[PDB]
């Protein structure tokens, strides 16, 4: 053909602009997949996957990039993927047995999967130092120390329509089996996220009234009848929720312990959840 | 709950509200009488 | 019966966050900040304060001038009737210059007001770019938002300024109206032979559809892993929690490959800005180096062929 | 029949009632404005 | 091979069907019963597509499996007259539905909510609107779109111009608004997360304080870490849903030009001015 | 959490407001009917 | 009916009434301007 | 049959019934408005 | 009616009155410009 | 009337007044540019 | 050749083999339904 | 009139004045370029 | 006048001035390229 | 205020006015050359 844009008898400028973008899109796709390989890589090929019956490491394609250094606010240059998390995962002895020796067989937990961190109950290896705001305050703290927060975004809504702006303090907690686990005594708020994160409760229903346990808010269904319904775990199972090292702080690790325990209830709280519909 | 407002103060607001509504409607009715005197808005059988 | 992380049930209100301290040359922020219960259900309840500096003020002034010119010309076209303005609100427009003026400056009522509105609108969006750039730098953040905005600016400039300039007439540009700029969009495709066959329009749609696909995938995944504080994504990038692992494992088990807490936002960022960049390139190619996009597709063997169903029409003026 | 208000919340029932009755009343008034025999401003024959 | 943290999560349970029989991983993919089904459906549909391609042309863009003639109504057609399209439709529908059920098995196993399968059910709803619901209401499977990279673009073009200006479709303007707004939100969300975790070199990784401060500095409002993902899901799902609405009302509930639909707006008694 | 006395008082405010609003609307429909009846006959209006 | 203000906050009722009255009077005045017969500034004859 | 309310919340039921009745009543009325025999405002003749 | 300012916040009411009257005055003036008999800048016969 | 400056920040009131005057003056000038009689740059005769 | 099962689990190869057979049988049966000569239910002549 | 600088911030009034006059100067110069009688670059007859 | 630099950062003012000059120069040169008299590369005659 | 003494402020101003004068003076020469080429102020008759 002829006209403006012709490069040969067949090639034209728009077509070669397109292939130019193909080369860029590939280089971007390869670059994006490398950024994908900074967590969990290199892959751990177990012995039972390889014909030589030896554990190995697979880079995949594209191979992972070099380690990446995140300088942190408190003056700590962390490298990603983090060495301590990889070392914890590779050395932890799981309390589970594969349902079959071949690769891809699911693990069947031996003891109690909820307290052993198996499957939906699992936790990552995180820091034990409680998080801080940019200004140095305690990031996730209960309302008894984070006294500048009051429950309820709108005072008028909380006073005249408390159903849609509730205050769950003093609410009874029920498990997936309808049994009473205790009473909510406090609310934990993230000073950065400006949201409730945990509902601290006592175990007055299934244990000691003086015991304190954190219930993650995303596992709590704060009702309209002064009852909080947790579908994750049975009411009797609130006693084994991991306790805080310090009654007034939570490390990111304990957040993974506590949310992990409730997440494990989705499969292990009662018999039959693991079992299919049919 | 309830609006924080005295039982007598609630009677006071209502009295002014009903006097203001009555004055508002009293002006509206006169305005309507003036408009109907201009051009009536309820047509007859054959229209206007 | 499980909580679906769709609305925030329990909210907690504290003092208004005045924002992170700025350097000791920035303008003071506004003093106005209030909390909204309705907005607090979806997310952060605080409304305001807002910063306004040199770039912000000048962007607002240039933009207000543009909106006043468009609005007053729109209102003048309906003989200044506010009622007729509402009746014709989607149909009225500030019309671009007619073709006879080329790239020259046309009289005010023959596209001159359009050219001034386009110039001040271009200045306001460029200053707003500098504002987004400087607000990130003032906080010590990367300039990713500004460059993503710059990518959207480039399509805006390609459509309205660069392509009409490459064509030699302000008539080719898009009028400031709701239905009229939809008329421009359709006529553009009619004139240069079905923009569907433009490959960079195809790629533009790939990244636009992939952007909605990605935000739906990512937003659903963060809500699904909200039980493990997935939405605190900055903590998960610097300290991989179980939520980051369950999000990655979910997609690794589904489609065989995953991302990280950080790399997902690189995928979404590039999909958003590639949509608007291939869009600009596709607009710049048509009219300049491709006359008819269906004929271009026929040449490169991409046009489907259709068997006989009707008697083909013949041009009487052949 | 006062027991209706031990069932619903009366405060929101009244607010909902006003908004619903406003929407319905504008619906009916506009519908009559679109008909020919009941457009009192148009004043067509009956 | 597995991610260095992946092993502890690979447990038994979470299936809806198949139980232990299909509850395993092949490489990185979890299989499940709906993975076997989605594999059979996907391979069947893809191989049937290539057979249809072998009968007209192998050019990738010009491959087209077209729906049957409208004269066929809802009857199943001969294979080379749109019956091949109909089988591919039931294969693709099954492939999509078992994909979402499989993502539901993966959701339960990792203790996640069902947001992903449900958000995908909206995408399946839009395809079902395109090939099942709208062809049903109009009365022929031939109203669905052909399965071809460039032949389905002519379908979109012609179906759009069946209403003479498809930009005036009120539900389409809403869906386009949701599509444009969600990629705008995706640009802001992706950019802001990268801007915090990747600040200027020599700067610490910032906080969620800086994220809220940035958008309060720019637009005077910040939706927050949690709000951006609710809104992001909301905008994209409304984009899919209003796509379904805009196409389901084009022909079953509107047969005239879409610009004419706005005649009610032009006739509102408040602002007629005549 | 609404008592019998609160419920009775609410229904008195409801009764008084329902009575006026119905009484006026009925008068509106009588005037509207006296103007142009809205139920057509076999031949129309 | 004085008890109506022990339930409903006077400011919100008055703001709601004022917003309704402003919108309604604007809508009625606009509807009249849209008609040929009652457009008082259009200056038509009957 | 009174046991029905032991299993169902009266507010939820009455809200659901009224939303069903309101929508059903609206739809039947609008369906009658679109016919040629029961369009009462349109004043159609038999 | 000095008690009105114990109900309505006077600072916000004053600002919203000026904003609201700005829209109404501009709207009324614009409506008169649109009419033939009251556009003072056009100068049609009355 | 001087007590207004205790109710509001005078800086805010001035900024609001000037911002209004600037838009109002521009709207008025644009209006006169629209008409034939008062378009001064167009220079059309009377 | 028995040692192939020291490498592949009998459950997985059988699931994959049977899935392959199901796809294959349907593709071949459907391809025959596409052809005019082997569409047995269509029943063309030779 | 130096007391004006004890109300308004002279630092941000100077920045605002400069950017405000920049917008107006471009606007006016461009308006004049879009008129036949004052486009000094087109040089149409006066 | 030198007291300007206590009030403002020299880097910010220089970046602002230079960005204004670059855009002003770009705008003026383009405006001249669009006319038929001062388009120098076009070589149009007077 | 910004981190400039009364001396550093004066040192910036002197260089600033020198740069501003030179930039303006170069521009003035450019404007005299352009006017020598083609004037941009038309008469009543035009160009
Ligand atoms: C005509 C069409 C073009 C018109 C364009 C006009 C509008 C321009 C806007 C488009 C760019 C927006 C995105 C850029 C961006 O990522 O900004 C973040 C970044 C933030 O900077 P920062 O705050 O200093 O970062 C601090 C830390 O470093 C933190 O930084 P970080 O670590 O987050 O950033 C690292 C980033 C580095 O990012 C960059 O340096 C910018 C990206 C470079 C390429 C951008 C070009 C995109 C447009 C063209 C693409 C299509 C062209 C195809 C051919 C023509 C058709 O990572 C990448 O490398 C991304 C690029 C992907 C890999 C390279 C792929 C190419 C291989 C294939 C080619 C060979 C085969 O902004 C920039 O670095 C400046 C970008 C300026 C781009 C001008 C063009
Ligand atoms: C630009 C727009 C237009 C273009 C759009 C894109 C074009 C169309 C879409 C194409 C994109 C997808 C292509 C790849 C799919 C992903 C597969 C995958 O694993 O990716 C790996 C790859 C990275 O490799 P890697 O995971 O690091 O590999 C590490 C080792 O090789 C890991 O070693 P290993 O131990 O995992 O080795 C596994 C090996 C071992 O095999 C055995 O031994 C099996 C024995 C069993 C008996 O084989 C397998 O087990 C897996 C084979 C497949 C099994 C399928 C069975 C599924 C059952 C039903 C589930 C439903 C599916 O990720 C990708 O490159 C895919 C993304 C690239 C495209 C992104 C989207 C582009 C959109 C542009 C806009
Ligand atoms: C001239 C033609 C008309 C027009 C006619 C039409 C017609 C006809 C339609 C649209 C539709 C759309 N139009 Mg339109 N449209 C026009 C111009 C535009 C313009 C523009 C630039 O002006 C824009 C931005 C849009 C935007 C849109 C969207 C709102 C919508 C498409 C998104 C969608 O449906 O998602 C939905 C996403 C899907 C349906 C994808 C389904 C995903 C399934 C579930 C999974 C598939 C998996 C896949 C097989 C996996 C592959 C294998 C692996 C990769 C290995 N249109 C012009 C004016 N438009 C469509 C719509 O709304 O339908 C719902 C539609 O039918
Ligand atoms: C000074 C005192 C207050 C006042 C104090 C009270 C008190 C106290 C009460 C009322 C109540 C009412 N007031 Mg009042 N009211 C005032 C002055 C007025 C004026 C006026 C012009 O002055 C009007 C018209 C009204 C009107 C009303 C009615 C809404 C209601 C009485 C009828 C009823 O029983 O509703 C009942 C009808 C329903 C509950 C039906 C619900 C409406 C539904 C939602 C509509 C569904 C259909 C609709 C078509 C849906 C639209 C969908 C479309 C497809 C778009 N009030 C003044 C301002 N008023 C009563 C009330 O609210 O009852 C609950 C009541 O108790
Ligand atoms: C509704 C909001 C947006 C959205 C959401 C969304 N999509 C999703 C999801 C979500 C939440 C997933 O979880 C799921 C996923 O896991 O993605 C990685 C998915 C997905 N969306 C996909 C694609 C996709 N989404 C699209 C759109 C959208 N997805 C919306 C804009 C489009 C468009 C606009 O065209 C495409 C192409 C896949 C990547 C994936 C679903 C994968 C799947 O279902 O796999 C099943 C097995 C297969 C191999 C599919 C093919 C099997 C068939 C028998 C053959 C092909 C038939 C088909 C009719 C051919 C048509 C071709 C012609 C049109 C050219
Ligand atoms: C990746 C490409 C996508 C994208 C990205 C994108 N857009 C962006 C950004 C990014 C990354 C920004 O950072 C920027 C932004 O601010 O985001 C919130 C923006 C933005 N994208 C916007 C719009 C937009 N983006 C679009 C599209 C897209 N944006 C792409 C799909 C579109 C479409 C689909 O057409 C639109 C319409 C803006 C909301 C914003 C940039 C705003 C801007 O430039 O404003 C300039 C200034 C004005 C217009 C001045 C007038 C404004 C007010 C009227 C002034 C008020 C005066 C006074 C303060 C008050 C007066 C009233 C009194 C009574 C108080
Ligand atoms: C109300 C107050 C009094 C009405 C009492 C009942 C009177 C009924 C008979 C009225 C006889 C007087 C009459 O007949 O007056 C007629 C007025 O409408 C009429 O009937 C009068 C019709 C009145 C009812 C119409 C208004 C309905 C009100 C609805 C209320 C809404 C809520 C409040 C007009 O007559 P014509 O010569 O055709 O006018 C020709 C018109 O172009 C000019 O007017
Ligand atoms: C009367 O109204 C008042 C005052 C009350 C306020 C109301 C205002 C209203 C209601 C305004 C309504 C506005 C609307 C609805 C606007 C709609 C706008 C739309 C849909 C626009 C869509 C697309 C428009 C585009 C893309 C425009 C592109 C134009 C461009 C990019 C122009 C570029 C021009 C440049 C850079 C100018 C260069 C000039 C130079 C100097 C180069 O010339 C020599
Ligand atoms: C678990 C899922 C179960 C499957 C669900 C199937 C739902 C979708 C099908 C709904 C019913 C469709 O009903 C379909 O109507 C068409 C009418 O055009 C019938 O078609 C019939 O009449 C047409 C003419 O009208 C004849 O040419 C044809 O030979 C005859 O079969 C189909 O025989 C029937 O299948
Ligand atoms: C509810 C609407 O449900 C839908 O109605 C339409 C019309 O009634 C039917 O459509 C049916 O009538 C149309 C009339 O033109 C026929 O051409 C079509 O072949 C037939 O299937 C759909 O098959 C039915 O699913
Ligand atoms: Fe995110
Ligand atoms: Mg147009």
């Amino acid at each position: 053909m002829e006209g403006t844009g012709a490069l040969t008898d067949y090639m034209n400028v728009a077509q070669m602009t397109l292939y130019a973008f193909w080369l860029f899109l590939a280089g971007l796709i390869v670059y994006l997949r490398m950024e994908d390989k900074r967590e969990g890589y290199p892959l751990q090929a177990e012995a039972n996957e390889n014909c030589n019956r030896t554990p190995e490491k697979k880079l995949g394609f594209p191979a992972p990039p070099s380690p990446k250094v995140f300088k942190l606010a408190d003056g700590r240059s962390i490298q990603v993927p983090r060495a301590e998390k990889t070392d914890y995962e590779l050395n932890t002895q799981l309390r589970a047995e594969p349902t079959a020796p071949w690769d891809g067989a699911p693990l069947e937990p031996t003891g109690n999967p909820m307290v052993d961190g198996l499957g939906p109950a699992a936790w990552a290896k995180r820091e034990d130092e409680p998080e801080v705001t940019h200004g140095g305050k305690q990031k996730i703290c209960p309302l008894r120390v984070a006294t500048e927060f009051e429950v309820g975004m709108s005072r008028d809504v909380a006073r005249f329509w408390p159903e849609i702006d509730p205050d769950p303090r003093g609410y009874q907690v029920l498990g997936c089996d309808g049994k009473v686990a205790g009473k909510i005594v406090d609310i934990w708020v993230d000073r950065g996220e400006l949201r409730p994160m945990y509902l601290e409760m006592d175990l007055s229903g299934v244990g000691s009234s003086g015991d304190r346990v954190l219930l993650p808010i995303n596992f709590a269904r704060v009702g309209y009848d002064s009852k909080v319904r947790v579908n994750a775990i049975t009411g009797q199972q609130f006693t084994d929720v991991p306790r805080l090292r310090e009654a007034d702080r939570i490390s990111p690790q304990e957040e993974d312990f506590i949310t992990g325990y409730f997440g494990g209830g989705v499969l292990y709280a009662v018999p039959g959840r693991t079992e299919p519909f049919l | 709950s309830l609006t924080g407002l005295s039982d007598e103060e609630a009677k006071e607001f209502h009295s002014i509200f009903m006097q203001s509504f009555l004055i508002f409607t009293a002006v509206a009715v006169v305005a309507h009488f003036l408009a109907w005197a201009w051009r009536p808005w309820i047509p007859g059988a054959e229209g206007y | 019966a499980e909580y679906q992380n769709i609305f925030t049930r329990v909210q907690v209100r504290g003092p208004t966050d005045p924002g992170v301290e700025l350097p000791a040359a920035d303008w003071p922020r506004t003093k106005g900040a209030t909390h909204s219960w309705l907005l607090g259900k979806i997310g952060d309840a605080q409304v305001g304060p807002i910063y306004l500096g040199t770039t912000g003020v000048m962007s607002i002034l240039f933009g207000i001038v543009s909106i006043v010119i468009i609005g007053m010309n729109m209102l003048a076209s309906v003989d200044w009737s506010p009622l007729e303005f509402i009746r014709q609100f989607f149909w009225v427009a500030l019309e671009p210059p007619p073709p006879e003026y080329g790239l020259s400056l046309p009289p005010l009522n023959d596209g001159g007001w359009w050219l001034i509105a386009g110039f001040t609108l271009t200045l306001s969006v460029l200053l707003w770019f500098a504002r987004t750039y400087n607000r990130a730098r003032a906080l010590g953040l990367g300039t990713h938002v500004a460059w993503a905005f710059a990518a959207a600016i480039f399509l805006f400039l390609a459509i309205g300024f660069i392509w009409p300039v490459l064509m030699g007439s302000w008539a080719k540009s898009v009028p400031f109206g709701i239905f009229p700029h939809l008329d421009w969009t359709t006529a553009f495709s009619l004139r240069y032979g079905n923009l569907y066959y433009n490959p960079f329009h195809m790629l533009s749609i790939v990244f636009l559809f992939g952007s909605a696909l990605l935000f739906a995938m990512h937003g659903a995944t963060i809500l699904a892993a909200g039980r493990y504080n997935a939405e605190r994504e900055i903590e998960q990038i610097t300290d991989r929690g179980t939520a980051a692992e369950r999000s990655a494992l979910f997609w690794r088990w589904t489609m065989g490959f995953n991302a990280t807490m950080e790399s997902i936002h690189r995928w979404g960022y590039w999909f958003a800005i590639l949509c608007v960049i291939t869009g600009g390139i596709g607009i710049l190619l048509t009219g300049t180096v491709v006359e008819n996009w269906y004929l271009w597709g026929v040449h490169h063997g991409i046009a489907p062929e259709y068997p006989e169903f009707f008697t083909p029409a013949v041009d009487p003026a052949a | 029949m006062w027991r209706m208000w031990k069932i619903l919340d009366y405060r929101r029932t009244v607010v909902l009632a006003h908004v619903g009755m406003a929407v319905l009343a504008l619906l009916i008034h506009f519908i009559l404005l679109s008909t020919e025999n009941f457009n009192w401003l148009q004043g067509n024959p009956y | 091979a597995m991610l260095d943290f992946e092993k502890k999560y690979r447990v038994r349970g979470g299936t809806l069907l198949g139980g232990d029989l299909f509850d395993f991983w092949i490489g990185p993919f979890y299989v499940g019963i709906f993975g076997v089904l989605t594999a059979i459906f996907a391979v069947l549909g893809t191989v049937l597509i290539i057979y249809g391609a072998s009968q007209d042309t192998f050019n990738l863009w010009q491959i087209s499996i077209a729906p049957p003639d409208l004269s066929y109504g809802l009857a199943l057609a001969p294979m080379m007259e749109g019956g091949l399209w109909q089988i591919i439709t039931v294969c693709a529908l099954g492939a999509f539905i078992t994909w979402a059920l499989r993502q539901a098995e993966i959701s339960k196993k990792l203790g996640m909510g069902y947001h992903v399968p449900v958000a995908f059910a909206v995408a399946i709803l839009a395809y079902a609107t395109l090939v099942v619901f709208r062809p049903l209401l109009m009365g022929a499977w031939g109203h669905g779109f052909p399965y071809g990279i460039l032949s389905h673009l002519d379908w979109v073009s012609n179906v759009g111009y069946q209403y003479l200006h498809f930009h005036y479709n009120p539900a389409h303007m809403l869906a386009v608004t949701f599509f444009f707004t969600t990629t705008l939100a995706l640009a802001l969300h992706g950019g802001l997360i990268l801007s915090v975790t990747n600040p200027k070199k020599g700067e610490p990784v910032k906080t969620a304080e800086h994220e809220n401060t940035f958008f309060r500095d720019v637009i005077g409002y910040s939706i927050g870490s949690l709000g951006i993902h609710r809104l992001g899901l909301f905008l994209a799902l409304n984009a899919g849903f209003w796509s379904a609405v805009c196409i389901i009302i084009s022909g079953p509930f509107w047969t005239r030009g879409w610009p004419e639909w706005w005649n009610w707006w032009l006739n509102v008694p408040i602002w007629s001015w005549g | 959490n609404v008592s019998d006395e609160e419920a009775k008082e609410f229904h008195a405010m409801f009764s008084q407001a329902f009575t006026v609003y119905i009484g006026v609307a009925v008068v509106a429909h009588i005037l509207a009917w006296a103007w142009r009846p809205w139920i057509p006959g076999d031949e129309g209006f | 009916m004085w008890r109506l203000w022990k339930l409903y906050d006077p400011r919100r009722v008055l703001i709601g009434i004022f917003s309704w009255l402003a919108v309604l009077a604007l809508v009625i005045h606009f509807i009249l301007l849209s008609t040929d017969r009652f457009n008082w500034v259009g200056g038509a004859a009957v």
